[PDB]
RNA sequence: UCAUGCUUCGCGUGGAGAAUGACGUAGCAUGCUAC
RNA sequence: GUAGCAUGCUACGUCAUUCUCCACGCGAAGCA
């Protein structure tokens, strides 16, 4: 069961991009859809994962949105 | 249905009818009762078809407002919620480069730039102290995200190129950090 | 034999090979255009009469030049030859040779044709329109032959595909100029055998590719200046590849020829009557019917029909700019509008509005709609625009800047994907997964969207079949009752829905039902059946789950046009929806027994019975105008009593003015829609019926013509051909004693089953192998040649166990299970679909499952039947859902009784999380 | 409600009901009090039943004659709004231009396509990629419709000023396509 | 921004009809009381 | 025999539920 959480998991993390107005930049907003929708078609795993990267990275570019010392403490 | 006066009364009633019938008396006193007693049970009947539907309609009303306060408290804190829910699943999920680059962030060794995939491709990691500096970069070689980078460049915080050699164990206060390592992937 | 070829080559600079077998006959299969007294039909027959002798030029370099000689009788070798020499002249006739030559014991006559290509027009004609990609062996060749693509072109992922490669077109177009010369020499050709008074039939089969025609059995010589050529089935049967091929597209330049720059139009000419009359009869000069430039003249709809596929060919001539409201500047109390009276139709040509009233006083809330909706304001006073995303002809911005509309990702309902994944689901190698999500989309998802309306391109339907099949369609829609209805007795579903642009700057559909009475609506109505009133149509973009990356965008047409294709269609939409058992089965409920009634319907009594299926790629996007004329003509077929022609004729053209060439708003801009349906428009559902049963209609009179007729040993069925083909390319009025033959034919034969773009057929599997009923591959052609659309198999299905029912028919596949003790079909969905509708939701509400337990409800009602598949995880997700739905129950009772002590503990709640409340929805009682 | 014009008779006939119940009373006639009292209830309760159902009947009128008055609030309220849409439209279009071209077609009837793409005094044009660019909006001057116009400004998808110095061949990858330029049209068509 | 149709479930209000029960008023048959 | 009370049948009015149909409002689900 680690695809189909994969899957569920990108949806939350773009859910948690669009919510802090990462749509106001049109050029980071289609990388992150692209990479949201190439992991729910995704088949294989690794390579699901590795695009998983990219969009956490996305996530942890900008340091003062998210306080990761705290949701993860 | 007792607690209603109404019931009381049918069933002095129903009790009076059952005493009665045992004792076997005139026709019309049974007549009479019976009548009486079905005056008092379609009273009673009336009263309990008024507090069904005060129950109903308080139930209806109750069943509203629990909607309307879960509803608000769903799109209020929605903001929370999600993060709390992703980093939940973050952790469930236990990878290699996603922990990796967690933990990383942690301490402040974000990256600049997506986290790139094609090898050809450029990784700007910003390197906030020392520590965080001999944990990951090692050699001329970086290790981000569970992959080896190749350092083509180490920019100071004042934007001043730094040589590899530079960074030493006791250079490290001299040096402006926080450091902006640029890096192929490999 | 060398003696032969000797004589063949004759008086000329003839240097040629053999293709024969020395002095032999040639055995060759080539689609014939054949119509005797025993046999008719466009076929593909294996005619062997004459010796082929192919041409060496340039020093042994083989060209495609045939000596094509024939043995003749010498009775009709004589007729052929008094034939010849009066249209010897003519520069479109191939020069023949007529050589008796000693063979064997007498001088038995040869009549030699010299310089033929390989291939006729025919040839053409038939490898276009039956299209079957595993043997497009003789389209290849004639594409290698004549430079319009190289031999290595066809080694490419699906070259003949329309959507994957759009480049085949362009590789199509090539044979423009070769098939426009072919029509000018046609022309040539029947003056001469008019000047001379020879009365004959001109088929495609005796024209090779040049133009050149070579066959003068069948011509009778009258008096001379006084023969009439028959050009019914010539012109009839090459129509669609006029437009696949563009033909004219050598009529945009100076002097007409491609070595010139294109003509300047003048921009302000919108009145092209004059140039479609010197088109016609430059290139259709001896076509008998009338032709009417405007359809306005035009006398019933077999005309409007028939005047149109010819004004959607001559409207690929003239300029975009030309087509579209043509635009007034009327005074209102001296204040001076800019507001539209009329409108140029690429088939319906100009149209102008009767009652237009100049210098008016004041302005009544009809008359403000009616100047609100038109886009001539709007697009008069917006700034130019030039948006390069698209393909569509970009009319003006109405903004200073571009409006970009993304799409979210979705939300996760993660307390149902805990409670499934702890119960076993989403495991690795389950056959259960998700599949359906919400994708999300970039800022420019509604402009891609609906620039794929790129695959809509102009198609020249093949009018002398069209004008039958529509009679058949007809004939299937003739057990409904329609007309015109009052305002008081429309029907409005939902009145809480946007009423378009730009009405819903102020308010719902509500707003503009309400403030404006019976009377204003009658008005309106009334003004719409003299009028023509062009509407602004917004691209909305829907938001649901799928399992594919499309951003599906529908047209949310204006208030105006809503409100009168009301009053206009809504009776006979309501009895389309209340009939049980017709083939369109909109309206009919898959509960209750519903769906085994529409199998068992469906089944009847075919003889051998297969099942099959298919759904259109793009139906509203790639569905060319004449169809949709054709829906909204046979829609209107139900008004003989209560609109007259003019009004019938203003009604169809207020339809094409604002759901076929809208001017859409996508996004703060003006373009202009090329064609195809709007999704969104008051008939969507019942006009994509008809264009689906006459795509049914089309495959079968093309399996039944294109069938040999000699090889027919049933002589019912072989009558029946000669008879269509009559009725087809030899009858101009329609035969009701034939078309209710054929329909009969078609309902014991195929047996159809409509509801929108999706169909299922039960057919005679024995005729369909034998060629008398449509089999998938006529339906495959007749879409490539009809659609620009090529079915890929992952559209059609086919099913040789009726048993197990239709493999997929409205997303639901089917299954026959044991159903109170009898054998009944249910419909069950995708598990897939179920399970992600649960695990994802639109909005954030949705994702706390104690407010919204119906969702559950209707789902597991949607998912009951898995309970009966074999497999045993489709089973389970009906129990997930009926265990999460007594989680949710539970849950409820306790929170409410936790924040409010009141318990809330009902009997009547107990029925959601048991079987038998699901099992009463498909018992077929109610 | 005890407001009844007959509620009268029916109390009286209630009261006399009440002093033969008891007080030492006759039990045959009593009978008929209570009868007397039976048709007084079942006169009153029919009365009741009528004046409840004439008042809801007025409380539906005064429901619909509301909602009547809402509805035709609404109507105005549109109809200011939706004619003061046409004229602020209306004297948006430049009289010049468009007098100019209407005054020489055939019969006053020339086709909207038009209407901008020889009278409109803005353009904008939007680009995907910068190949698009180079081929039409290169330069600060360029031609489109016959006539010449120059830029006025660009912005990208995000609607920030991008300088037509920031638009190059390697600087492409950098911008947030697509770029719209909203060119001036120059001299008027020139 | 979210169109046109069809179908189903949940709850609420209104009208009509049917079933059982209750009370009352009226009509017909027998019994008892005032005259 | 008039009037009143008791028993047996028919008609009308008012309430108490159960069910059927429709007219509408509200929330939700599927499908083209
Ligand atoms: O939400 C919808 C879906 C469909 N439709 C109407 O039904 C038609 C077919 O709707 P389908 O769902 O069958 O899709 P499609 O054929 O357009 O495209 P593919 O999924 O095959 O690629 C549409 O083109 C439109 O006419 C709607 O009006 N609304
Ligand atoms: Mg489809
Ligand atoms: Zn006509
Ligand atoms: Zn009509």
């Amino acid at each position: 069961s680690k695809m189909s959480d994969v899957k569920c998991t990108s949806v939350v993390l773009l859910s948690v991009l669009q919510q802090l107005r990462v749509e106001s930049s049109s050029k980071l907003w289609a990388q992150c859809v692209q990479l949201h929708n190439d992991i729910l078609l995704a088949k294989d795993t690794t390579e699901a994962f590795e695009k998983m990267v990219s969009l956490l990275s996305v996530l942890l570019s900008m340091q003062g949105a998210v306080d990761i010392n705290k949701l993860c403490e | 249905f007792s607690s209603l006066p109404s019931y009381a009364a049918f069933a002095t009633a129903q009790e009076a009818y059952e005493q009665a019938v045992a004792n076997g008396d005139s026709e019309v006193v049974l007549k009479k009762l019976k009548k009486s007693l079905n005056v008092a049970k379609s009273e009673f009947d009336r009263d309990a078809a008024m507090q069904r539907k005060l129950e109903k309609m308080a139930d209806q009303a109750m069943t509203q407002m629990y909607k309307q306060a879960r509803s608000e408290d769903k799109r209020a804190k929605v903001t929370s919620a999600m993060q709390t829910m992703l980093f939940t699943m973050l952790r469930k999920l236990d990878n290699d480069a996603l922990n990796n680059i967690i933990n990383n962030a942690r301490d402040g060794c974000v990256p600049l730039n997506i986290i790139p995939l094609t090898t050809a491709a450029k990784l700007m990691v910003v390197i906030p102290d020392y520590n965080t500096y001999k944990n990951t970069c090692d050699g001329t070689t970086f290790t981000y995200a569970s992959a080896l980078w190749e350092i083509q460049q180490v920019v100071d915080a004042d934007s001043k190129i730094v040589q590899l050699s530079e960074i030493s164990m006791d250079n490290s206060p001299n040096l402006a950090w926080p450091l902006i390592v640029t890096a192929l992937r490999a | 034999a060398q003696s032969f070829l000797n004589r063949v080559c004759g008086v000329s600079a003839a240097r040629l090979t053999p293709c024969g077998t020395g002095t032999s006959t040639d055995v060759v299969y080539r689609a014939f255009d054949i119509y005797n007294d025993k046999v008719a039909g466009f076929a593909k027959f294996l005619k062997t009469n004459c010796c082929r002798f192919q041409e060496k030029d340039e020093d042994d370099n083989l060209i495609d030049s045939y000596f094509v000689v024939k043995r003749h009788t010498f009775s009709n070798y004589q007729h052929e030859e008094t034939i010849y020499n009066l249209l010897k002249d003519c520069p479109a006739v191939a020069k023949h040779d007529f050589f008796k030559f000693r063979i064997d014991g007498d001088m038995v006559p040869h009549i030699s044709r010299q310089r033929l290509t390989k291939y006729t027009m025919a040839d053409l004609v038939y490898a276009l329109r039956h299209f079957d990609e595993g043997n497009c062996d003789t389209l290849k060749e004639i594409l290698v032959t004549y430079n319009c693509c190289d031999d290595d072109y066809f080694n490419k992922k699906d070259w003949y595909d329309f959507v994957e490669n759009p480049d085949i077109l362009r590789v199509y177009a090539n044979l423009g100029e070769r098939v426009r010369q072919a029509l000018l020499k046609t022309v040539q050709f029947c003056d001469a055998m008019r000047n001379a008074g020879i009365v004959g039939v001109l088929t495609l089969d005796n024209q090779d590719l040049n133009g050149n025609w070579y066959d003068f059995g069948d011509f009778i010589q009258t008096t001379p200046g006084s023969g009439v050529p028959v050009v019914d089935s010539y012109y009839s049967l090459l129509m669609p590849i006029l437009t696949l091929t563009r033909a004219l597209t050598a009529e945009s330049h100076v002097d007409t020829d491609l070595t010139k720059p294109y003509i300047k139009w003048d921009l302000l000419k919108y009145d092209f009557t004059e140039e479609r009359l010197k088109l016609f009869d430059r290139y259709f000069k001896y076509w008998d019917q009338t032709y009417h430039p405007n359809c306005v003249n035009c006398l019933d709809d077999r005309c409007i029909l028939h005047c149109a596929n010819f004004n959607v060919l001559f409207s690929t001539v003239f300029p975009p700019t030309s087509f579209g409201p043509l635009v007034r500047k009327i005074f209102v109390d001296g204040v001076p509008f800019v507001v539209s009276t009329g409108y140029h139709f690429r088939e319906l040509g100009v149209v102008h509005n009767q009652d237009v009233n100049l210098h008016s006083s004041r302005l009544s809330f009809k008359e403000l709609l009616v100047y609100a909706a038109d886009p001539a304001m709007h697009a008069a006073s917006g700034n130019l625009l030039l948006d390069k995303r698209t393909t569509c002809f970009s009319v003006a911005a109405l903004t200073n800047n571009v409006a970009f509309q993304t799409v979210k990702p979705g939300n996760f309902n993660k307390d149902f994907y805990d409670f499934a994944v702890s119960k076993g689901f989403f495991k690795e190698g389950s056959s259960v997964e998700l599949k359906h999500f919400f994708f999300a989309q970039d800022g420019n998802a509604a402009i891609s969207d609906y620039d794929y309306y790129r695959y809509n391109l102009p198609t020249m339907c093949d009018i002398r079949q069209l004008l039958f099949v529509v009679e058949v369609v007809d004939k299937y829609f003739d057990c409904y009752d329609g007309g015109c209805i009052n305002a008081n007795q429309v029907i409005v579903n939902n009145l809480d829905k946007s009423a378009g642009f730009p009405f819903n700057k102020w308010g719902k559909a509500r707003l503009y039902y309400d403030s404006m009475s019976y009377e204003d609506q009658d008005a309106l109505f009334a003004y719409t059946k003299r009028n023509v009133i062009p509407t602004i149509t917004q691209m909305n973009l829907k938001y649901a789950i799928s399992a594919k990356n499309r951003a599906r965008t529908v047209a949310g047409v204006s208030i105006c046009s809503t409100m009168t294709n009301r009053q206009f269609h809504q009776k006979l939409l309501k009895s389309i929806a209340a009939t049980r058992g017709a083939t369109v089965v909109i309206g009919t409920s898959k509960f209750y027994g519903g769906w085994h009634n529409m199998l068992k319907t469906v089944y009847s009594d075919v003889e051998n019975p297969h099942l099959m299926g298919w759904d259109y790629p793009k139906c509203d996007r790639a569905m060319p105008n004449m169809l949709r004329i054709m829906a909204s003509l046979v829609l209107a077929r139900k008004h003989t009593t209560c609109c007259s022609l003019s009004h019938r004729f203003y009604r169809l053209a207020n339809e094409c003015a604002q759901v076929l060439s809208e001017m859409v708003m996508c996004g703060g801009s003006l373009y202009v829609k090329p064609g195809g349906t709007s999704s969104g428009d008051a008939t969507t559902a019942y006009a994509n019926s008809v264009f689906n049963i006459c795509q049914a209609v089309t495959a079968n009179v093309n399996a039944l013509l294109s069938t040999d007729g000699n090889k027919i040993a049933d002589k019912y069925v072989r009558n029946l051909q000669h008879r269509l083909y009559e009725c087809l390319y030899r009858n101009r009025d329609v035969d009701t004693d034939f078309v209710n033959e054929f329909y009969a034919y078609l309902r014991k034969h195929f047996s159809m089953m409509i509801l929108s773009d999706d169909a299922v057929v039960c057919f005679n599997s024995t005729y369909a192998s034998q060629g008398l009923v449509a089999s998938i591959k006529n339906f495959k052609s007749v879409l490539y040649y009809q659609n620009n659309v090529f079915m890929s198999e992952a559209k059609c299905w086919t099913e040789t166990d009726l048993t197990k029912g239709p493999h997929e028919f409205c997303s639901q596949h089917t299954m026959l299970v044991k159903q109170g003790d009898d054998y009944v079909y249910l419909p069950y969905p995708d598990p897939s679909r179920i399970l992600g509708a649960g695990c994802f939701v639109d909005d954030i509400v949705k994702t706390d499952g104690t407010l919204m337990i119906e969702r559950f409800v209707s789902l597991a009602i949607d998912a009951y039947p898995l309970t009966k598949h074999p497999n045993q995880e489709y089973a389970d997700v009906f129990h997930l859902y009926l265990q999460y739905i007594r989680k949710l129950h539970d849950e409820l009772t306790g929170h409410m009784l936790d924040m409010y002590s009141v318990m809330l503990t009902n009997d009547n709640t107990s029925r959601y999380w048991e079987p038998e409340f699901y099992e009463a929805m498909y018992t077929p009682h109610t």
